[PDB]
């Protein structure tokens, strides 16, 4: 639910 | 004949190369959609609606 | 020869003509930018930022 | 400052 590595993908 | 000539390295050139690498690493790690750039390079949580 | 033939008027056709005229009058009076349409045809105050 | 006739113009 936070800022993931590699940009957002759900 | 047919070499490549490069000038002496200034410390200003060298620190610019380091900070450019930090920028490209932040882009890889953080993402590159415009909302991901804003959230990774600045503290800002943009609403999705205003960025289409 | 060379007339124009029109059918009998149904009350449903006639009330549709009235409500279409009300719609076009609301468009003239209210404006026709997409934000003006929303504010005139519905109760809604859209933010400017989300409609570009 | 309200909804003007003829749409918005400031």
């Amino acid at each position: 639910a936070r800022s993931m590595r590699g940009g957002i993908r759900l | 004949e047919g070499g490549e000539v490069v000038d002496n390295l200034t410390i200003n050139s060298l620190r610019q190369a380091f900070q450019l690498q930090r920028l490209l690493e932040r882009d890889a790690r953080g993402g590159t959609r415009y909302i991901e750039i804003i959230r990774s390079h600045f503290g800002v949580i943009s609403p999705d609606a205003r960025v289409q």
